[PDB]
């Protein structure tokens, strides 16, 4: 999913999930929560 | 999830070369069983075209048990700069979301998903009006449409 | 015995740094505003 | 310790916001651990 | 989470045609690429600059490259006043090429100017533009005897309206089993083909192309369809394709730089497959005798991954380019970024 000129909410993002691991390159969890991007790029998948 | 994915070639048929993806990408062997194996260690054998090169793509898929709860995972990127539009959490504007009376003030500006420390002038209009960022040769911000 | 030269060098500073290795180059080209000044300021010294 | 990844630095959870962040002027360690049978340490009612 | 076809072809059987690649491969009129005259140049994503050199790093066309020219014919009519009867075409629908890093297209090249018809070398015309169409996808099959035909997902690029739409549709390839068709008996190619009696002199159908495409494959689910509006002009172009992590991004100089020739972006649509192969679709012109009219050929140079040095004039547009690896003079002005 490519993300381009919209808004997310926050608060629902927080409840659908429940997360076990972070692992981040570059960037951090609370400045993709905080920051404005030029886009977003979300691959997902079932993964045990 | 895929566990041998490699060609075949050769006239006894018996040269294997692994196929590997490269990052951000999909694999050849992902049509064989697009929603999922039916039983561990499943082979598939497929014929491909002189096209694409020619010989059996073989194929072997895992399958491993469902758990009680669905687990997902999920990879994010950040892109900068690829456009004159922003991804945005969802907030109120802000009081400081004009500049037209703090012109001559050092501010900290967040426009549009480029972020920077500045101060703002009125100018004359150059550069391409389309592109709402004008930039010097060393990649810092000079004008803002 | 009075000197009047020292022997004039050159160097490429995209062979120096990175042995030919197309991995090292493109993490060079971020780079390269570091190597004109070290071609451009050996000319000047070689010219002089 | 099924929310230890909103404990961490750099987390985008409400625990970092709302209830504990850490400071790193010091040497510090976080540890999470867990209260054996027999130990004398009274559990809430749940989680908060 | 599919856009309906709704109006599917119910025609029988797919339109009869003569291929005929020698007379076309004859004609040659070639445009190297100079880039002292800024040719196929993307303009650089979302930042701008104004009165300045500078070396980009990006997806540029090689100099001095000759690329592949493309040309649309009429169609076989008998009679001097007589309906267009059958298509006269190359066998560009047969091929398959590489859409390694993406191509640039020059549009429009021999616009203005006189020219021989290729179904009638005797009559000299005026030229017009002829916009190309494509098929990109990502893997491949054969009817029985090679030709080639895209498998599951195939992007799809067409334009209509006489030149004033373009169609891009993403979506599933199911070869008709009508007589002649693909799926049929004699299949020589496929193609797209519209009448001008129907659309050109009179309100102009946005359709027709699309129709003439429906008689040779069937869209299944088919997820997407864009649409975009095209001011006719017969002003010469350019187009280009990319594709990266984000999509297929489309360029064209019609937006933002229709006189200087800059390609600037105007889509980025979710094409995430991956393309590896692509084809021109055939598009003869059908009309009478006396009608018939030369189109413009146009001209598909392959991108690399190189580095230029780009001029950029007050206005913020690109007015010189130097290939900073085509010969030794070359690297030396790169070199000093001047
Ligand atoms: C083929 O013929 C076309 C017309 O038959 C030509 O189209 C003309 O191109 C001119 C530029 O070469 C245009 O001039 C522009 O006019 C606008 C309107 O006022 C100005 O803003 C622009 O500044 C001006 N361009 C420049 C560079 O100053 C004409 O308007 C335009 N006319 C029509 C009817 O389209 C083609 O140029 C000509 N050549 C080719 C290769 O197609
Ligand atoms: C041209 O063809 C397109 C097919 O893509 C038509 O768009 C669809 O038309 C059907 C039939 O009316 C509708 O049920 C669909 O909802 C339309 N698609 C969308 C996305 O709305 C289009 O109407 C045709 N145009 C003409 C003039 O025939
Ligand atoms: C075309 O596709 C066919 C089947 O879809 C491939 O199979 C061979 O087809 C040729 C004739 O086209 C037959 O003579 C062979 O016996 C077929 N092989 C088998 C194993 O059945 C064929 O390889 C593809 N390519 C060509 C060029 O035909
Ligand atoms: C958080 O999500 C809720 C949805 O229930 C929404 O009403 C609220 O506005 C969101 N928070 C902010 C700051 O927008
Ligand atoms: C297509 O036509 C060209 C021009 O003659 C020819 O060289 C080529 O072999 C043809 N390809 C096919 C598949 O017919
Ligand atoms: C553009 O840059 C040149 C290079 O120094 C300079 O001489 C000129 O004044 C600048 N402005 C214009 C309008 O050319
Ligand atoms: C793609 O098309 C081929 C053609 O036969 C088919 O075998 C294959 O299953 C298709 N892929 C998917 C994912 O359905
Ligand atoms: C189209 O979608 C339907 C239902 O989602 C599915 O059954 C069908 O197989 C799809 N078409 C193809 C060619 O796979």
């Amino acid at each position: 999913l490519v993300f381009s000129n919209c808004n997310y909410n926050l608060t629902k993002l927080l409840s659908l999930f429940a997360v076990d691991e972070f692992s981040c390159n570059g960037i951090s969890p609370d400045a993709i929560a905080r920051g404005c991007y030029s886009t977003l790029t979300v691959d997902y998948f079932a993964y045990p | 999830y895929i566990s041998k994915c490699s060609r075949l070639t050769g006239d006894y048929q018996h040269i294997e070369t692994p196929l590997y993806i490269n990052p951000g990408e999909y694999s050849i062997c992902r049509d064989f069983a697009p929603l999922g194996f039916s039983e561990d260690g499943q082979v598939f054998k497929r014929t491909l075209t002189q096209f694409e090169g020619g010989g059996l793509l073989i194929g072997v898929g895992t399958r491993v048990p469902m758990t009680a709860n669905l687990e997902m995972g999920f990879v994010i990127s950040v892109q900068y700069g690829a456009g004159t539009d922003s991804v945005c959490p969802m907030l109120d504007l802000g009081e400081s979301s004009t500049i037209t009376n703090r012109l001559g003030k050092c501010v900290d500006y967040s426009l549009y998903g480029v972020t920077g420390r500045g101060v703002f002038q009125n100018c004359t209009a150059v550069g391409v009006k389309q592109q709402r960022f004008v930039y010097d040769s060393f990649d810092n911000l000079v004008g803002y449409y | 015995y009075i000197e009047t030269s020292i022997q004039k060098v050159t160097v490429d500073c995209k062979q120096y740094v990175c042995n030919g290795f197309t991995r090292c180059e493109k993490l060079l080209v971020e780079y390269g505003q570091f190597c004109s000044k070290i071609n451009q300021a050996l000319h000047g010294a070689n010219l002089r | 310790l099924s929310m230890k990844s909103y404990i961490r630095p750099g987390s985008a959870g409400n625990i970092p916001l709302y209830n504990y962040k850490q400071s790193f002027a010091h040497p510090t360690c976080r540890v999470l651990a867990s209260v054996p049978p027999n130990v004398t340490i009274t559990k809430p009612e749940a989680y908060g | 989470q599919f856009v309906d076809m709704s109006p599917a072809s119910n025609n029988s059987e797919c339109l009869d045609s003569q291929v005929d690649a020698a007379a076309f491969s004859k004609l040659m009129r070639p445009y190297p690429i100079d880039p002292a005259k800024v040719d196929g140049i993307i303009y650089p994503l979302g930042r701008t600059y104004s009165n300045i050199t500078l070396a980009y790093t990006g997806l540029f066309p090689l100099q001095g490259d000759l690329g592949t020219q493309y040309l649309y014919s009429a169609s076989h009519a008998v009679g001097n006043d007589g309906d267009p009867t059958k298509a006269y075409i190359s066998n560009y629908s047969l091929l398959v090429n590489d859409f390694d890093n993406g191509f640039v297209v020059r549009v429009g090249a021999a616009a203005n100017s006189t020219g021989t018809i290729v179904i009638s070398p005797s009559v000299q015309t005026k030229i017009k533009k002829a916009y190309p169409a494509f098929i990109l996808g990502s893997s491949l099959t054969n009817t029985s005897a090679g030709q080639p035909l895209y498998a599951n997902y195939s992007l799809t690029i067409i334009p209509d309206g006489c030149g004033t739409v373009l169609h891009a549709f993403y979506c599933i390839l199911k070869p008709r089993t009508g007589n002649r068709c693909p799926g049929g008996s004699g299949y020589n190619a496929y193609f797209i083909y519209e009448t001008i009696h129907n659309d050109c002199n009179s309100a102009i159908n946005k359709n027709a192309s699309l129709n003439s495409f429906k008689s040779f494959f069937d869209l299944v689910n088919c997820t997407f369809f864009n649409s975009w509006d095209i001011t006719a002009d017969e002003v010469k172009e350019w187009f280009g394709i990319t594709q990266d992590t984000q999509g297929v991004h489309l360029y064209s100089s019609r937006k933002g730089d229709l006189y200087g020739g800059n390609m600037f972006r105007f889509a980025t649509l979710p094409v995430y497959e991956g393309i590896k192969y692509y084809t021109v679709i055939p598009r003869s012109f059908r009309s009478k005798a006396n009608r018939r009219e030369a189109w413009a050929a146009f001209y598909v140079y392959k991108l690399h991954q190189l580095t230029y040095l780009l001029d950029f004039s007050v206005d913020g547009y690109i007015r010189r380019t130097i290939d900073c690896g085509h010969d030794d003079l070359s690297q030396l002005h790169c070199s000093y970024t001047s």
